[PDB]
C-alpha cells in the first residue's frame, strides 16, 4: 500500500482520488493520501473552491516512483512531483502517518469498481496519449483538446488519442464504399485492432482512459473519443466474441459509476440508441442495456 | 451549407456545379402473385445529373440487371448513384470537374461523400428546395431512351435545347423547373399545353418544342395557371 504525501494545502480545494473525493479547507493540516492500492493506475484530481473552472489532475502508478503534491503559488495549482531521495521520502511519509495527517484511500473490501474501470489502462499507454516524457505521471485537465479536435491548437498540451473518422480513406476501402461504411468490421479488425492497437486490450485501455478523463475532468474531446470507440465496435458485424463480452462489462461499470446528474452532457443520445437498439451488436450488450434502461430511460 | 431561396443565384455563377437527383434510379411496379402475395418488378431507371448553368444533362441509365440478386435495393440505389456520379467526375478532365455537387435528397449525402473521399475539395451540399426533377421521366425523349436500354448506358442531353442563345441560365433554369413542376402536378394537362398547336414541332436534336419568345411567355403562363388550378383542385380553394 503506497502513499502520496502533500507538502501542505494552502488553498481550499476538493481533492479526488480515483472515484472518491473530499474537501480540504484553506490551510487545513492535510498531508496526503495513504493506503493507495498497488497494482492499478490512479488519478488524483483537484477543483479549487474559488474557481470551480478547470478540474485538473495527475495519472500515476506508485510502482514507478515516489510522488508527492505541492501547491505552487506562482502557477496557482497543486503540482505532482517525484522525490528521488527514497530515504527522505520514506521519512517524510512515516512522520505524516505518525501524526495522522493523511486520509486513507477508502476502499471497501467487496468493491471492484476501480479495477473494473481501469482493467486495461496502463501508465505506459497513458504517457503516449499525454506526452510529457520528463515525468512519470501525466497531467490532464478540462480544457485540453485532442489531436483530432486540433485538425478541425498547442500540440504540447494535447490528448493524442487514436484518430477515428468513419468518413475517411483509412476507414473505407476503395471499391467497398457501401460495405465498409455500413459494416465497419474492416476498420475495427484490420485497421485498428491488427494495425494500430495491436490487440483488444490496448483498444479497451484507450477507451477506458477516455471515459475516465470525460468523467473526472469534463474533457469534451475525451467524451467524443469514448463514444467513437464504442460506436466503431457496435457498428461492426464481425467482432470477436470475447471482445463483445468484455465490452458489455466495461460499459456496465462505466454507466454504473457515472454521476446521475451528469448524464445529460456525458452521454450521446444518438450513439447509445444506435448501439443498443439499431447496431449489429444491439443484442450483445445485455448488462449494459439493462443498467442503461433502469438508470437513464429518458436518454433512450 | 444547404442550398435554398436565399442563395439561388449561386447556381448560375462560373463555379462548375452539378445537381444530382436519384428519384428515378430504382423504379418498380408492384403487383399480385399467383398466390395472392405482392411482389415488385424493377424497370429501368436513371440518374439525373444536371449542370444548371449550361443545361448539360448526364443521364446515366440504370438497367434492371444491376439489381439482380441484390438485397435492400432502395438503400443500394443511393450507393449505386454515388458510385456512378463519382465515376462520372473521374471521367471528366480536371478543368471540367465540379467544385460542388448538390443532391436533391438528403439521404444521398453520406453515400456521395464516401464515394468522393478522393476529391476532398468537391463540396457535397443538400438543398432546401423542393425541385421537380423526378418529372424528368415525363419528358418523352428521356423516358424513351431509358425504357429501351438493354444494358447500362450514359446518354448526354442539353435540357435547355438552344434556349441559352436567347435567355440567361437563370431564366432557362426557371423555365425548366416550371415545366417540370407542371408535368409533376398534372402530366396530362402539361403535355396537352405543350403539344396543342401541331405547327410548333420538336426538333430531332431537341427535347421541347420550338417556341418563339412570345409563345414561351404564353406557354409559361399556361403552366402557371395549371399549377395554381391543380393546387385548388387538390386543396379546394
Ligand atoms: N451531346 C452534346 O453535345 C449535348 N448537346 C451537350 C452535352 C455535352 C456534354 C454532356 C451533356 C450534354
Amino acid at each position: 500500500m503506497n502513499t502520496v504525501p502533500f507538502t501542505s494545502a494552502p488553498i481550499e480545494v476538493t481533492i479526488g482520488i480515483d472515484q472518491y473525493s473530499f474537501n480540504v479547507k484553506e490551510n487545513q493540516p492535510f498531508h496526503g493520501i495513504k493506503d493507495i492500492p498497488i497494482g492499478h493506475v490512479h488519478v488524483i484530481h483537484f477543483q479549487h473552491a474559488d474557481n470551480s473552472s478547470m478540474r485538473y489532475g495527475y495519472w500515476f502508478d506508485c510502482r514507478m516512483g515516489n510522488f508527492y503534491i505541492q501547491y505552487d503559488p506562482k502557477d496557482g495549482l497543486y503540482k505532482m512531483m517525484e522525490e528521488r531521495d527514497g530515504a527522505k521520502f520514506e521519512n517524510i511519509v512515516h512522520n505524516f502517518k505518525e501524526r495522522q495527517m493523511m486520509v486513507s484511500y477508502p476502499k471497501i473490501d467487496e468493491d471492484d469498481t476501480w479495477y473494473n474501470l481501469t482493467e486495461f489502462v496502463q501508465m505506459d499507454k497513458i504517457r503516449k496519449i499525454v506526452r510529457k516524457d520528463e515525468n512519470q505521471f501525466s497531467y490532464v485537465d478540462s480544457s485540453m483538446t485532442t489531436v483530432q479536435e486540433n485538425e478541425l491548437s498547442d500540440p504540447a498540451h494535447s490528448l493524442n488519442y487514436t484518430v477515428i473518422n468513419f468518413k475517411s480513406r483509412e476507414a473505407i476501402r476503395p471499391g467497398h464504399e457501401m460495405e465498409d461504411f455500413l459494416d465497419k468490421s474492416y476498420y475495427l479488425n484490420t485497421v485498428m485492432l491488427q494495425g494500430i492497437f495491436k490487440n483488444s486490450s490496448n483498444y479497451f485501455g484507450e477507451l477506458q482512459f477516455a471515459f475516465l478523463n470525460a468523467m473526472f475532468f469534463g474533457n469534451y474531446g475525451s467524451s467524443l473519443q469514448w463514444h467513437a470507440m464504442i460506436e466503431l465496435i457496435c457498428s461492426s458485424a464481425t467482432v470477436p466474441k470475447h471482445m463483445l463480452d468484455k465490452l458489455d462489462e466495461i460499459l456496465y461499470y462505466q454507466i454504473k459509476t457515472l454521476p446521475e446528474q451528469y448524464s445529460d452532457i456525458l452521454l450521446n443520445e444518438r450513439v447509445w440508441n444506435i448501439c443498443l437498439y439499431s447496431s449489429f451488436q444491439k443484442n450483445s450488450l445485455h448488462n449494459t442495456e439493462k443498467i442503461m434502461e433502469n438508470k437513464y430511460p429518458e436518454l433512450l | 451549407g444547404a442550398m435554398n431561396s436565399s442563395n439561388y443565384a449561386e447556381l448560375f455563377n462560373n463555379d462548375i456545379k452539378l445537381f444530382v437527383d436519384d428519384t428515378n434510379v430504382y423504379r418498380v411496379t408492384v403487383h399480385k402473385t399467383f398466390e395472392g402475395n405482392v411482389a415488385t418488378k424493377a424497370i429501368n431507371g436513371c440518374i439525373f445529373t444536371l449542370n444548371p448553368k449550361t443545361g448539360h444533362l448526364f443521364l446515366k441509365i440504370i438497367h434492371t440487371s444491376v439489381w439482380a440478386g441484390q438485397k435492400r435495393l432502395s438503400q443500394l440505389a443511393k450507393w449505386k448513384t454515388a458510385e456512378e456520379v463519382s465515376a462520372l467526375v473521374r471521367s471528366l478532365p480536371k478543368e471540367e470537374q465540379p467544385k460542388q455537387i448538390i443532391v436533391t435528397r438528403k439521404a444521398m449525402l453520406d453515400p456521395l461523400e464516401v464515394h468522393m473521399l478522393d476529391f476532398p475539395n468537391i463540396a457535397i451540399r443538400p438543398t432546401e428546395l423542393r425541385l421537380p426533377f423526378s418529372a424528368a421521366m415525363s419528358i418523352d425523349k428521356l423516358s424513351d431512351v431509358v425504357m429501351k436500354a438493354t444494358e447500362p448506358q450514359m446518354v448526354l442531353f442539353n435540357i435547355y435545347d438552344d434556349w441559352l442563345d436567347r435567355i440567361s441560365s437563370y431564366t432557362a433554369f426557371s423555365r425548366l423547373t416550371l415545366l417540370l413542376r407542371a408535368l409533376k402536378t398534372n402530366e396530362e394537362s402539361a403535355k396537352m399545353i405543350l403539344l396543342s398547336d401541331p405547327t410548333i414541332t420538336i426538333k430531332s436534336y431537341h427535347l421541347w418544342p420550338s417556341f418563339t419568345d412570345e409563345q414561351w411567355i404564353t406557354i409559361e403562363s399556361q403552366m402557371r395557371d395549371l399549377i395554381l388550378t391543380e393546387y385548388g383542385r387538390k386543396y379546394n380553394v
